[PDB]
């Protein structure tokens, strides 16, 4: 959560769960956004951020 | 959709007026939607019926609980099954699942054994080491996930196996499974050499 | 693996066992 924060032009952090139910799972979400990107060109530094 | 715990107890307590049950009946219902999961209304309303269409041949005066299993059993898996002749051979596989079952309870973070049997039903199936279910893992409270918590958590025991305050990780962790697997056949090369080994211990091998 | 639906379908069948004695939102995810 902290590096899709400070990367930039990264995904809006929808929430950070770490065991929400006392299930074994965590996830990190993300809005799924319909702007921007969606597929139009893929830069570089994008890729390379997300990595 | 199919009947649930709640349902099941609920069709079981209508179904079960008209029926003399031994003891407290509350136990006995509770047992008997405990262990008919998956169960229809019209089965479970059979499985009371057939109760009271017994205990005329047995002349027992109530419905009681081992024989609501016996029938619980019945329903779903059809003959009771003989025994295993005793023989040498049948000694033999006694001592694999002895041996089976006791590296099982050795290992580090593993479930509870509930039962190990040498008799068991049906047709192609013999010794068996059977695991607590749902309905043991509800009384004493623990998580349905808790094999997996098994791995992290610290200064705990689980059957014969203690864990310290050093945690066991994944790899030591399912590393732990291949002993079991291989008790078998370790139990026939220690006590007999190798022609002592069988195809009794075969199939864990090839899984490890 | 076990997949999150079967773990949750776990939990749902525990806690419906701990209803019959003694008497969530992440399929999505």
């Amino acid at each position: 959560a902290l590096l899709a924060y400070i990367t930039p032009d990264y995904e809006e952090i929808a929430r950070v769960s770490v065991c929400p139910l006392n299930v074994l799972t965590g996830f990190t979400l993300f809005v799924e956004d319909e702007d921007k990107n969606v597929n139009a060109i893929l830069t570089r530094s994008e890729l390379e951020g997300r990595m | 959709p199919q009947p649930g715990p709640s349902a099941r107890m609920a069709i079981l307590r209508y179904h079960a007026k008209g029926k003399p049950l031994e003891g407290d009946g509350q136990r006995l219902l509770l047992k008997t939607a405990e262990a008919t999961q998956g169960w229809s209304a019209a089965a479970l309303a059979n499985l009371m019926n057939e109760a009271a269409i017994l205990t005329v041949r047995r002349n027992v005066p109530a419905i009681s609980l081992p024989m609501v299993l016996e029938l619980v059993e019945g329903l779903n898996w059809g003959e009771q099954a003989p025994r295993i002749p005793d023989s040498e051979a049948k000694d033999r596989l006694a001592l694999i699942t002895a041996a089976k079952a006791v590296a099982f309870a050795l290992t580090p973070g593993l479930e509870p054994i509930k039962s190990v049997t040498m008799w068991s039903g049906r047709r192609g199936l013999g010794p068996s080491v059977d695991f607590i279910a749902m309905e043991d893992k509800a009384a004493m409270d623990m998580h349905p996930e808790e094999t997996e918590l098994m791995g992290w958590r610290t200064n705990f025991k689980t059957n014969a196996a203690v864990v310290g305050d050093e945690p066991l990780g994944e790899f030591a962790h399912v590393a732990g499974l291949l002993v079991p697997l291989y008790a078998g056949r370790a139990a026939e090369v220690a006590l007999f050499g190798k022609d002592g080994a069988s195809l009794a211990t075969a199939q864990p091998l090839a899984d490890c | 693996q076990i997949t999150l639906l079967e773990k949750l379908q776990y939990h749902m069948q525990l806690r419906s066992i701990k209803q019959l004695n003694a008497t969530d939102t992440l399929m999505s995810l």
